């Protein structure tokens, strides 16, 4: 997935 | 095309959503100017994400599709925001409300001439169009919601969402320029020029591998081909 | 947006302007060379038809020969891809070149192309087919693509842009007759030109990949697409 | 110039 190789971008979308 | 109430309230929500770094100073100072410039881009991604989360329909898409949209459009939003801060008189760009940055300042930050000259040509061509806060925020939204980005699952909904900001732009520009019907497609024709600029930026990221200048981890996950 | 008589006669002139190759054949050295030769000579035929179409466009020959070359160098592939999406058959997922032979994704692979170019050609062609453009909408979009002011080495940018906007205004006034209850149909056609630049850049990655595997382009295609 | 680098394209525009 793109989610597992974009961990910082996923973390900014959750915060 | 008349502006509806629900188009009006959406436009004003998008305007209201938009309303410490390394200091700018040898081989050591060459690295520090690159470090300052990349940390300005890190700040931008954080503001891109925060803006995108307030756009109607964005968080109802899958997080995978949200990542897919934001990975490829980030540079295009950054280039739209670069053109917003363009100064026609001093030939420069103002980042963080104080310091101006010309073409040689971009060169000292570690960018190639092949990237720098199409940034400043696009920014001068955008300055001639004289865009609003509302016209900028809508164009950013159209660029984020592109259905033809790599790895987009729900292509149909992303395209359906894009058309609602496209016709909100058309109804707004009919109020802003009521005697110029060409002003709405001129803004849309700048999104054509953004894709060439994004592709020119891909050659810049590829050139940083050839001179061993490493991206910071947030910028490297969105831009490097691993 | 009312269609003027000046726009009406211009549109119909562009429709009227749009009105022997080496043949496609076991897998061998002769087989993959001829399929590459068939595909590249279809491109040579197309360039000659693009040049001849561009000469008929009002304002084009009044621009300098340098600017004529500059516009035709970068837009050739974009016109070719638009003409590819016109000939797309949605039922068989294939494209009919030269009014007889249809070509799918594996036929494109057999002709020498990599898969990261092929699947973006076919996704675009499927997305263009949903819009259902006629001959006049296609000829106008080709003309907007040719007259792009932001192409490399264009001198008179202001005149190329002023010319572009007249076809854009003609497109707006045409689509108001063609789809009078859908106002989104005019900017949907313009949003496909955004997609066309990415595909032109994806084509640059294909041309670069041909140098690495030594499959050389014929003279006319080499001067427009290869970096010297 | 571009015209010196594009001799076949120039000749198609001339004819
Ligand atoms: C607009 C705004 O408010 N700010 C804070 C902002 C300033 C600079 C930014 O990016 C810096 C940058 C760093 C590295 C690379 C590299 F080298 F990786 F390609 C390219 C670029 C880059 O593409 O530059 C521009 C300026 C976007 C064209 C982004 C946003
Ligand atoms: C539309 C039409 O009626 N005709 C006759 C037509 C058919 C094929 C054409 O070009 C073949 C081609 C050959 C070589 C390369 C190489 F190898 F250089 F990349 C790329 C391509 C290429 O880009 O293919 C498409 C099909 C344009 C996407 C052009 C026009």
């Amino acid at each position: 997935s793109l989610t597992e190789r974009h961990k910082i971008l996923h973390r900014l979308l959750q915060e | 095309p008349q502006l509806s109430p629900e188009q009006l309230g959406m436009i004003e929500k998008l305007v209201a959503a938009q309303q410490r770094v390394t200091p700018w100073p040898s081989r050591e100072a060459r690295q520090q100017r690159f470090a300052h410039f990349t940390e300005l881009a890190i700040v931008s991604v954080q503001e891109i994400v925060d803006f995108a989360k307030q756009l109607p329909g964005f968080l109802q898409l899958s997080r995978e599709d949200q990542i897919a949209l934001l990975k490829t459009s980030a540079i295009e939003v950054m280039l739209l925001e670069t053109s917003r801060r363009y100064n026609p008189g001093s030939e420069s760009i103002t980042f963080l409300k104080d310091f101006s940055y010309n073409r040689e300042d971009f060169a000292k930050a570690g960018l190639q001439v092949e990237f720098i000259n199409p940034i400043f040509e696009f920014s001068r061509a955008m300055n001639e169009l004289q865009l609003n806060d509302a016209e900028f925020a809508l164009l950013i939204a159209i660029s984020i919601f592109s259905a033809d980005r790599p790895n987009v699952q729900d292509q149909l909904q992303v395209e359906r969402l894009q058309h609602t900001y496209v016709e909100a732009l058309h109804a707004y520009v009919s109020i802003h320029h009521p005697h110029d019907r060409l002003m709405f497609p001129r803004m849309l024709m700048k999104l054509v020029s953004l894709r060439t600029l994004s592709s020119v930026h891909s050659e810049q990221v590829f050139a940083l591998r050839l001179q061993d200048k490493k991206l910071p981890p947030l910028l490297s996950e969105i831009w490097d081909v691993h």
